[PDB]
């Protein structure tokens, strides 16, 4: 149930310009990537509570969640846009929940099956709503700020630790434990797609005055012999705890496998989506074959299949930890972690 | 009043009703002619009937997996305030919304279960199961193209029961014998078992066969996926594949001490050469599997990966 | 001259024998009603007599291993200065003195095989086999306390026979379903199988329900030894576990269109396959090497299994 | 078919009191672990060559094969005593086959094919090459050592347990060019004393040597680039039979994706097939690991202290030897061109 079917376009423009502007924005992509978007999202949502008027509390989940229904087609893989939704429709359920506790005068799934089968609803419930958002933008705010400070217990000096691409969430952690221990960081850059950027933090790691490596992906494998720890980012992790993660991800993961090396992966849980990947076709996106092969080939792109995908896959049994700003956490546990953020009918959006 | 054949009663009544669903409206039915005289003894006669329901079958762990469920229940709402007769009425007014609240839950696995079948993919099953079917008939109603093949399950021989039911679909299926479905693993995309119950760690109490495929999977790289109803989770843990109750004394030799009485061309189909009823009775009719060889547990409450899920439920549920 | 109906007359003229030594026999007896006399027609021969051979059998695996054999040893002292007809007597007057070693290539076996049982272990096996039998019943000679599972063997029904085998020499046995056979590994010290050939790598092409055993052995970290002569060694290199010459054409589906309750404790053995659906499915599958503990043979105790390709190598050349 | 037939104890005493001594000093445990056994054999097996008289190739190989069947039942655990025989047995034979015809392929070909002043003062020829053996067993630890500038670099951790000669000169070699650090596990109970002396020695030499309990292995080995480990005897289908604990080394490793690096000289490798591990390992006494004072306890509770430890042959990575490095498929070739496989059984 989008927006197109409880409004006009034309009115989910005047009444909701934020809304149109930000749908075109991720389908053209100019707005990417978990970050951007979680904000840009959690931005026009607040807009979006500022002006929807619902007077009993239905009309606002059922307008928000419709809202949020068409921000997450307008880029489905950008999981952190409908995280963010899932948060504020629980932030109203709760809340108002709670304000219906106020007037005065479950607890299992398993044992409901025997179980056995509106007052003053109320609309101004926009100062605490639009709190609750302003609260999570800022939250956002302090992802590296809290997830660096762990590094002290999973970075030690003179140590090797292999990361891949580029993720400033992992920079944070490494320069962090960086000031006090000096240890080596091989980075793997994330050819084609995250080239220039792990090229970038690898100046940065060495200006930190950490032993920085720049190695290309064939020569992961070669190097894991005398690696202690992964350290890995990523663009999202499913229901599952399967990682969305940049490409070549894959190569790291198996290559750590084999060599019994340990891999942690540093990420906030705006990252964490409760979807579950049924099909990994639908998953995978594929960016230009300008990236991998030239242009100016004209024979060989005109007889061969060029093939460049910019998101990995890795199933949940190949991460040891996962490092959060909720703390540090086995992949067993992100189960109850989705079911203490998000409510279980918003699964689905 | 004999609880053990109601409990039966409640089988052969319903096809698709499930052992610990029928165990609990066992229990109702109980409750219905308790005339307790105080509260001390509206457990006890409770626990008197749940136990010799127990004894009176065989394969008691799905069963005693929903009367986990029902006297957790019953200790959980006559500790608050504790009128039992309220809850002897409550239980026995919406006793047949249990059994459609239970249809609704396989429902909702199928609704979750279908989205894992994709376009011209291979589904390899154990024998037959409600659930997997419904799994499987779910997918073939919105027009997907696959294929499965299904074993044999000697001794039950269910096999053949599920690949009528899904060429009744008009869904192309292969059978396939229990020595040979490692073979044909290279084919198969996607394994889909049934499970009678969810032990503690989230492991599998199934027929005979099914930690075998788990196996051929895994080795095979191979998704394994299983479908249960989360009434179907038990709080008991098996220290191993062979740590299950016995109902009666299995693999177990001869002791030949005197004379008698008295080449296969390995292309030869001998099915007359198949073990007879009792040699079979010595063999095991249920198949431990442990969780790590489960890729997700497709329940009503989501596919849970986590295997500490199942765990996480069952504290739950018992505090 | 009809080298099949030979090749398949042995196999009942002889329960013993092995499906290599029939096709050597087979040729031997070709090449006494050889008429010949050209190396041209001395060699042109066999050839189509194996191959005829080959195609003639529907699983043609240790048959060509056997062949195999006899033609290298063919060649090799038909180089040297060869005469034909001097290895044309020698191969039908020893014709005898061939089944000879086969026979006694078992016994080797066994004699290598038995002390691998030792007292108050139990035995798993898969569907019947003579190498397997030779090294229990070695052991149950020498008084030695042990006990046997067999896997009743479907579509073979081997089971039944090799169970009776072992019954007649007063060993304890019990029978197992197919299904059934992982439960069993705890009580399993030791998993002893045959073989019908031994590839290039030292895999076991053997019963269909074979490699389902070793992998089930290797997951319970229990031995897995399989029992097969030296000429069951052939020349070939499956890739794959699944990658053999297809007798009849397998595992294919059905095509329906609108065409128009168990427990599990219910024993139902009139609700098994029939043998329409059993031809769809395989006769033998593959054992790789990693789940071969060690290979007893009549050359001793093979567990390098690079030295089953070490053999094969010393045959060509 | 052993020695006490065929000859009487007194006349073995007279003829070879060499056999005799080097029975009861097996039996006694005297002469101990496998390069002890090997020399003081091959010493007893060249006045074997010397004392014997024969007339017949056939009457000298079962006089040898049933001293060495004596022999090596006296302790039938220190394989080095019946390797050295199969050597000498085979030495014999095609010294023979080659004195065979100066008077001028597959065994799977064999199925198909044909059917069916030699012994004496050949003696002078076999004596030397009895002494080719010595020589070559005081190579050994030459042979090894040198390989370590292949395997031992700088800044490495190596893993080591109980002691080994070999592994010392192999680790000591390398050390005297390349700096790196060797962790040892004590052989507690049994290589304890030992190990200790080998850890000083090392240390000595600049190794930067770090002495742990064997409970420690498991902990340290996640840090550790190598395990290098020294073995008693090398069985017949490629598996180990080493001193106490040495598989708490292995299975850690094999758990950590750490190689297996193992240091043994050829005539380590027994042709013996482990159809038991019971048979293997042999049991040393109690007063090890518990003191015989400690009444209460010892008459309370069974105490049990093994001296051997065996390691499945897959779990071994690289076997350095005098003749090279070689990979566990190897060792198949290694006995058929050293053994000749009828002398498997002694």
């Amino acid at each position: 149930g989008p927006i197109s079917e409880f409004m006009s376009t034309i009115n989910v423009e005047h009444t909701y310009p934020a809304v149109s502007s930000l749908i075109a924005d991720l389908k053209s992509r100019k707005v990417q990537g978990p970050f951007a978007v979680a904000v840009e999202t959690a931005l026009v949502m607040r807009q979006v509570i500022s002006q929807t008027r619902w007077s009993t509390v239905d009309q606002l989940i059922d307008t928000v969640r419709a809202v949020g229904s068409t921000l997450v087609k307008a880029q489905p893989t950008e999981f952190s846009c409908g995280n963010i939704i899932r948060r504020i429709l629980r932030l109203i359920r709760e809340e108002y929940q709670e304000l219906l506790k106020t007037a005065d005068e479950m607890y299992s799934s398993m044992l409901n099956l025997l179980g056995r089968p509106r007052v003053t609803g109320g609309m101004d419930m926009r100062a605490v709503i639009i709190s609750g958002i302003q609260d999570v933008i800022d939250e956002l705010d302090k992802i590296n700020t809290d997830i660096e400070v762990q590094s002290m217990d999973h970075l030690h000096s003179n140590e090797i630790i292999l990361t891949q691409g580029c993720s400033k969430t992992v920079e944070a952690f490494l320069r962090f434990a960086a000031k006090k221990r000096k240890f080596s960081v091989i980075v793997a850059e994330g050819f084609p797609n995250n080239q220039k950027g792990s090229h970038a933090m690898a100046k940065r790691l060495a200006q930190a005055g950490i032993d920085t490596t720049v190695i290309s992906d064939a020569t992961i494998f070669a190097i894991m012999s005398r690696v202690n720890k992964v350290i890995l980012g990523t663009h999202a992790i499913l229901g599952n705890g399967g990682l969305v993660t940049y490409s070549g991800a894959q190569l790291v993961a198996q290559a750590a496998r084999h060599h019994a090396t340990p891999v942690v992966v540093c990420s906030g849980i705006y990252k964490l989506s409760p979807v579950y990947p049924y099909d990994l076709e639908s998953i995978i996106q594929l960016s230009s074959p300008d990236k991998i092969m030239s242009f100016n080939e004209g024979d060989l792109i005109s007889r061969a299949e060029i093939l460049n995908p910019y998101y990995d896959y890795i199933p949940p049994d190949l991460v040891d930890l996962f490092i959060t700003n909720l703390g540090g956490y086995p992949p067993s546990y992100l189960y109850r972690i989705m079911n203490d953020t998000y409510d279980a009918s918003d699964t689905i959006l | 009043f004999d609880i053990v054949q109601v409990y039966k009663k409640f089988l052969q009544d319903d096809p698709e009703i499930t052992m610990p669903v029928a165990a609990i409206e066992a229990l109702v039915q109980l409750l219905s002619r308790s005339q307790a005289k105080t509260i001390s003894e509206f457990m006890d006669i409770l626990q008197n009937g749940s136990n010799t329901l127990k004894e009176g079958v065989q394969n008691n762990i799905s069963l005693s997996a929903g009367c986990d469920i029902f006297q957790r229940f019953v200790t959980r709402s006559l500790h608050d305030v504790g009128d039992f007769e309220q809850c002897k009425r409550h239980l026995v007014e919406n006793g047949k919304l249990f059994i459609q609240r239970a249809r609704a839950c396989r429902q909702r696995i199928a609704h979750l279960g279908y989205p894992l079948i994709r376009d011209g993919s291979v589904i390899l099953t154990h024998g037959f199961s409600r659930g997997v079917a419904a799994v499987l008939l779910a997918a073939a109603k919105r027009h997907v193209r696959f294929k499965v093949f299904v074993t044999e399950s000697r001794p039950s021989g269910s096999g053949c029961l599920m690949t009528r039911t899904l060429k009744n679909a008009c869904i192309p299926t292969c059978m396939v014998l229990d020595s040979a479905v490692s073979f044909t693993m290279n084919r198969v995309d996607l394994v889909l078992v049934g499970a009678e119950g969810v032990v503690e760690n989230g492991g599998l109490i199934n027929q005979i066969g099914t930690f075998q495929l788990a196996v051929f999977a895994k080795h095979a790289h191979k998704p394994f996926y299983a479908v249960a109803e989360s009434h179907k989770f038990v709080r008991m843990f098996p220290l191993s594949q062979y740590d299950i109750p016995f109902s009666r004394p299995i693999l177990e030799f001869d002791d030949p001490s005197p004379e008698t009485v008295h080449p296969t061309p390995s292309d030869a189909i001998h099915n007359e050469l198949i073990m007879n009823e009792e040699q079979i009775r010595n063999n095991p009719t249920l198949d431990v599997t442990p969780p790590e060889f489960v890729s997700g547990l497709i329940t009503d409450l989501g596919i849970i990966d986590s295997k500490s899920g199942v765990s996480e439920e069952l504290i739950k549920l018992y505090l």
